[PDB]
RNA sequence: UUUCAAUGGCCCGUCUUGAAACACGGACCAAGGAGUCUAGCAUCUAUGCGAGUGUUUGGGUGAUGAAAACCCAUCCGCGAAGUGGGAACGCCCUUGUGGCGUGCACC
RNA sequence: CUGCCGAAGUUUCCGGAUAGCAGAAACUCAGAUCAGUUUUAUGAGUAUGUAAAAUGAGAGUU
RNA sequence: UUGAGAAGCUCAGACGAGUAGGCAGGCGUGGAGGUUUGUGACGAAGCCUUGGGCGUGAGCCUGGGUCGAACAGCCUCUAGU
């Protein structure tokens, strides 16, 4: 379920993984290539990020969250135990309903892969997460 | 790029000839003592990848068009942009009515019919 | 217009929706920002209907010829809301509908020119441009907003000059006519938009303040 | 629009019940690909079926 | 579409129930199409045939044919018909059958039941 | 009775009339180089 | 697309502006018998097409 | 296709053992004839939702086929409570430098 | 039915735990390493061993 | 230049034994949902044939003969395949 092609059947995951064979061939981002690598991952392989987790390593240490686009190919699940979530840009394969309405009705925007390559097609001032893969 | 084929005899399955219950469907040999399987000297031919034909004259018949299978007008008219690819082929099960029907259709478009022929006279 | 008629599904009831749009943008009473962008939310789908290519160029200049009735007060607003309901529908439109509504915003990049040459006959044209730069700054051009289309300004960068020669054709004035693309660039937080803007736009020095 | 609802809103004869979310926003992918926001940064494309 | 649950569309059943039919159901399967005329007149579509009927040969070879229904096979579903043979090797002319919806009754043999029977169905005698 | 050329034809034009010009002055270099090379 | 239609030509087409009406969708020219000037008025109803 | 000429060419399957050999099975032909169904457990993949998740014990409901589909009240099961480094920014002719580092492995 | 990959056939304790051979996954990594290979000279005893040269190959892994 | 079934098209180089074992892609059979505005008494299915063709192959198409009522291609489901 990896390598060459997803083995994921949805079409719509298929019309993500057009874009971004053309973004990763045709530009000389890295950003692009590793989108594509890891659209083409397991759902074992991509785990969840929370909101909780986003916030945090947005502002880490230094902090200065500034505007950069928060990337996960995954899910951007909701964190309860936070009571507070700060203004985010995420863009994701997927939000749950929860994580969606908690970022939107305090806080930015909530984008999907497609809307990020028309708002960054380089990659450029975005901020690449992963899940931890250890369950 | 005219048609070349790298065999022409078929695939007779082992001792086929020596049985009658035994087919002439080729059945790929398992046993391990048999000197076919392992490929001696005299012995027939297995089918290899590498009798596979040309991909460009793949599935042409000798005069160099496709076989394309028809049971109505409506499939010969689909040849009207491909008629220098392929030629028509009624089907067994279509009546002599019918197949009338099809070679008028498929001599207007410029489309050859494999058995034109077949199930009915002429009169002139 | 009542805005359900100007998205209809027949093309006569849409011009005629569009014929009693005149009157109505031209009363001389205050105009709310949400009035205008449910206004152009029927607008947007009666240009997004329109099928040949002879009547959607035509609807264009209509749409644009537009702006010159509405009412002196609530014309920028008018303008304003048009660019809001476009940046946020252009990712929406596909490919055989993105090259007559890119017509639609050249229209109305002319109409916003020609509309600041008309008030400089009685107004001084500095002011009148700092109102409109205004309405590009807080609007397209705001770099507070990091959803607005890179599409639509690479387009607006494209034509700003030439649409601009179309209004005055003998010799333009100098102004402020660029100042919202120096300050995107300088200052915007989308570094393609930053890097890309000065090759697109076509900024001649001779008619600006150096 | 009770029997399903929206994205946003809850179906009124489906107790929480919301229409599913797409992973794509705009699911015409040559509208992306062939937009001017991407086309403006790509390299300059190769040439087709290259010549032998 | 039927809906009753008591009828069914099984092709085992309902083969089944024709050809293992009693003589009194056996009467009601072969009824005969009455013609235009008696059709207009005694307000019925098809009756039930009975001995002694005039008749018409719809159908088969025999289209055409009159004759009065000189017995009613019921164990065969066939009608005899006079004058309506087949000439056998010997010469002995033999009765063929024609199934009774083939033919239509052109002259009904009326009697006091089938009078009753015509005004039960909704018939002006 | 005018119908005006799409503007992504326009754009396209512009980009294609860039490319070109690199093209034919990467080629004109090319043929320099070449010679001097060959000579070389 | 160009369909014959008893014994004439016709240049067929269809924008996406008519994809809701079944009905109203084609849209069709007769295409003159004249073959030269038969190209030309698919050139000219095409106008701007790929 | 039948036959002829030249060249070559052992009878298959099983078992054996180093491969064998040998010993087994096979008069012929047709039909039938052997990893299936189900209950657990674990892995991987796909799909839905996601700190949650699981409608179908049951109730509601289904006018036309009503053993389907559709809806869900209360419970309940499970779950839960220093460096290196991917990617990106800004400089540096470029390398390279500077700020920022996810996952994971070190401390 | 075709295609592709492809052993071991045995060290060690002791029916197995192994190891090893052959694949999958998760990685990082050429400004680095690896080798049924030959070397330089001196260490020890022509052989043997050594750290760092030649040749080839990107390799190490869990 | 039209050569976007992007699951397509195209260019280049190297390689090709194979038991156990592993992994892909296909062929065929009975039944099911969809589809071909499908085939059929002007002849379905089957069978026969030193007729013709297609595929490396499993197999498939077809002419003639025989025959007399049903049957198939494609997408998916299923199995006493």
């Amino acid at each position: 379920s990896q390598r060459s092609k997803p083995a994921s059947e949805n079409v719509y995951l298929k019309l993500l993984v057009k874009l971004y064979r053309f973004l990763a061939r045709r530009t000389d981002s890295r950003f692009n290539k590793a989108i594509l690598k890891r659209l083409f991952q397991s759902k074992t392989n991509r785990p969840p990020i929370s909101i909780s987790k986003i916030a945090a390593l947005t502002s880490r240490k230094s902090a200065s969250s500034q505007n950069k686009t928060t990337v996960v190919v995954g899910t951007v699940t909701d964190d309860e135990r936070m009571l507070t979530v700060p203004k985010l840009s995420i863009a994701a394969l997927r939000f749950t309903k929860s994580a969606r309405a908690r970022i939107l009705k305090a806080g930015g925007e909530v984008l999907t892969l497609d809307q990020l390559a028309l708002r960054a097609p380089t990659g450029s001032n975005t901020v690449l997460v992963r899940g931890k893969k250890h369950a | 790029v005219n048609i070349i084929k790298k065999r022409t005899k078929p695939f007779k399955r082992h001792q086929s000839d020596r049985f009658k219950r035994v087919g002439e469907s080729w059945r790929k040999p398992r046993g391990i003592d048999s000197c076919v399987r392992r490929r001696f000297r005299g012995t027939i031919s297995m089918p290899k990848i590498g009798y596979g034909n040309n991909k460009k004259t793949r599935y042409c018949m000798p005069n160099g068009l496709k076989a394309f299978l028809v049971r109505n007008v409506s499939d010969v008219e689909l040849l009207l942009m491909h008629n220098k690819t392929y030629a028509a082929e009624i089907a067994g099960n279509v009546s002599a009515r019918k197949r009338v029907e099809i070679v008028e259709k498929a001599r207007a478009l410029g489309v050859k019919v494999t058995n034109a022929g077949a199930k009915v006279r002429s009169q002139e | 217009p009542f805005i359900k008629k100007l998205a209809a599904n027949d093309r006569k009831t849409r011009d005629k929706a569009l014929e009693s749009l005149q009157r109505f943008l031209s009363q001389k009473k205050k105009f709310e920002r949400l009035d205008f962008l449910k206004l152009w939310k029927g607008l947007f789908y009666c240009m997004w209907m329109a099928d040949k290519p002879l009547y959607q160029q035509k609807l264009s200049d209509n749409l644009a010829a537009l702006v010159p009735i509405v009412w002196i007060d609530n014309r920028i607003l008018f303008q304003s809301t048009f660019w809001e309901t476009m940046g946020r529908e252009w990712t929406g439109i596909d490919i055989l509908r993105t090259d007559k509504f890119y017509l639609l915003m050249r229209r109305f990049c002319a109409a916003a020119f020609r509309d600041i040459q008309t008030r400089s006959k009685t107004a001084l044209l500095d002011k009148v441009v700092a109102e409109y730069n205004q309405m590009w700054m807080d609007g397209p051009f705001n770099t507070e907003n990091l959803a607005f289309p890179n599409g639509i300004l690479f387009h607006l960068a494209d034509i700003w000059t030439e649409e601009l020669r179309k209004v005055y054709p003998e010799d333009v004035p100098k102004a402020d006519w660029y100042l919202p693309f120096d300050s995107t660039i300088k200052s915007s937080h989308n570094v393609v938009l930053r890097k890309t803007l000065p090759k697109r736009l076509d900024r001649v020095s001779e008619y600006t303040k150096d | 629009d009770s029997v399903f609802g929206s994205t946003t809103e809850v179906a009124q004869l489906k107790k929480n019940y919301f229409l599913p979310e797409n992973i794509i926003s705009n699911a015409d992918v040559t509208r992306l690909i062939n937009s001017d926001e991407i086309q403006s940064i790509v390299k300059a494309a190769g040439p087709s079926r290259v010549k032998r | 579409m039927k809906f009753s649950r008591d009828v069914t569309s099984s092709r085992r059943k309902q083969r089944k129930a024709h050809f293992g039919a009693p003589s009194s159901v056996r009467r009601v399967l072969m009824s005969a199409p009455l013609s235009k005329e008696l059709r207009e007149q005694y307000k019925i579509r098809s009756l039930p045939v009975r001995r002694d009927d005039q008749i018409t040969v719809i159908r088969g070879s025999n289209k055409g044919r009159e004759g009065k229904i000189t017995s009613v096979y019921r164990k065969k579903f066939l009608l005899l018909i006079e004058r309506v043979t087949r000439e056998k090797a010997n010469g002995a002319s033999a009765p063929v059958g024609i199934d009774a919806s083939k033919v239509v009754i052109t002259k009904l043999h009326l009697d006091k039941d089938r009078k009753d029977l015509i005004v039960r169905k909704g018939g002006k005698v | 009775a005018s119908i005006f050329a799409p503007e992504s034809l326009l754009k396209k034009t512009k980009a294609q009339k860039q490319s070109r010009e690199q093209i034919v002055a990467a080629a004109a270099e090319k043929k320099s180089a070449r010679q001097k090379k060959r000579e070389l | 697309t160009v369909r014959e239609d008893n014994g004439k030509l016709y240049l067929y087409m269809k924008t996406i502006e008519r994809a809701h009406f079944p009905s109203k969708l084609w849209q069709r020219i007769k295409l003159s018998k004249n073959y030269a000037k038969a190209l030309e008025q698919i050139d000219q109803q095409l106008l701007y097409w790929p």
